[PDB]
């Protein structure tokens, strides 16, 4: 239990906080993310080779030698869907996560817009309360008020 | 060891999006309204404080009766009326 | 992860069916209406 | 001038995407309209105090 | 190297589709504006 706007600062001070190191990681799946899709580039090109010499594989004239490099390749090819469809799912996983950001971001603002407000509105009533309450009464009467306290006197 | 890297493709990912929650709660649990009603809500809490001492004070003082500042905007018109009656004297 | 996913749903009630079925709509009507602004300014 | 092509379709998206901006436009611009006035009972305070 | 590439991006928004078309666009009904000035001029 402690002052309600006091707090506000404080839970204010760790909200940005907390926010950026969301922000800091965001970039690091990224990062892995094109990781992975220039990994998928790399083999498929392996495989171009394989199909480079499958292409020539029968300069030759000899239709047997291009077998086994067409088998050779194969298994890339299965390599090649099996990361090829990994990083589709992934695609717009991310993008839902930016939305949340995007999205996140804007409404802090909105907040920090009436922080100050109403901070100055609670001083505006705290003095109004003090003012008045000290500026009770000149003519109170009752030797309660400050003023008639030295009238009696 | 195939195996292990595609393991390793994903340990970052899942935390990425662990974290992408943990805040995405914290911030609206926080959050969680400015107007609601209950004073539970920081925003709220204030608000009723606000008001608290808003009443407060006007016990302290009692505001103008109706018939006082009805009688006195009405004396003020009667003075406008009045000071419209110079108006007429000084320009005729 | 899917936890807390619901967990803060709670918190906050999401749009309604109707609430962005009009929302929608609403800029659909925007749309036509500024679509009728694109009529009014080109024409 | 998204028609100065002759070309209404890609009005349409820009039509579309500014509307994103009107209703926030909108969303501000109200949300200054009650502090207008609410200020300005401040300054009574003060002036008055 | 790539973790900053990211990070800086996000930082600051990159310009839209529809912002660099019609940029690119835009100069494009500049470049017939000014190929209009190329035959004004011209004849
Ligand atoms: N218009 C007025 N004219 C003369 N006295 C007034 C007037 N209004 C209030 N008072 C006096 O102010 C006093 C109230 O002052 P306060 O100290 O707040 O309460 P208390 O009188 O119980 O000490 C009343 O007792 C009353 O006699
Ligand atoms: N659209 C709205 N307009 C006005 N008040 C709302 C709206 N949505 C929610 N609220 C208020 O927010 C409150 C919920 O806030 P919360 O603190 O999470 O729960 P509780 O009200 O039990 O404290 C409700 O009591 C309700 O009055």
């Amino acid at each position: 239990q402690e002052a309600p706007e006091d707090l506000l600062e404080r839970l204010l001070g760790e909200m940005e906080l907390e926010l950026i190191e969301l922000r800091r990681a965001l970039a690091q799946t990224i990062a892995t993310f094109k990781s992975t899709e220039r990994q998928r580039d790399a083999q498929q090109l392996i495989a171009q080779r394989w199909y480079e010499k499958a292409q020539a594989a029968l300069d030759r004239g000899n239709e047997q030698l291009a077998r086994e490099a067409l088998g050779q390749r194969q298994s890339y090819q299965s390599h090649t869907e099996a990361l090829g469809k990994s990083l589709g799912e992934q695609r717009a996983l991310v993008e839902q996560v930016r939305g949340q950001l995007q999205k996140l971001e804007r409404k802090y603002l909105e907040l920090k817009s009436q922080k100050n407000l109403y901070l100055a509105r609670l001083k505006s009533a705290i003095a109004a309360q003090k003012i008045e309450e000290i500026a009770g009464n000149l003519d109170n009467a009752s030797a309660s008020s400050l003023f008639e306290r030295i009238e009696t006197k | 060891e195939r195996k292990y890297l595609e393991l390793k493709s994903q340990k970052n990912l899942y935390l990425a999006r662990l974290k992408s929650a943990i805040a995405a709660q914290k911030i609206e649990e926080i959050a969680g309204n400015l107007d609601n009603a209950s004073a539970s809500s920081l925003f709220e809490r204030i608000e009723t404080k606000i008001l608290e001492l808003e009443a407060e004070r006007e016990l302290l003082n009692p505001p103008p009766s109706p018939l006082d500042k009805k009688f006195e905007q009405w004396e003020e018109q009667q003075a406008v009326e009045a000071t419209l009656a110079a108006m007429k004297a000084r320009r005729s």
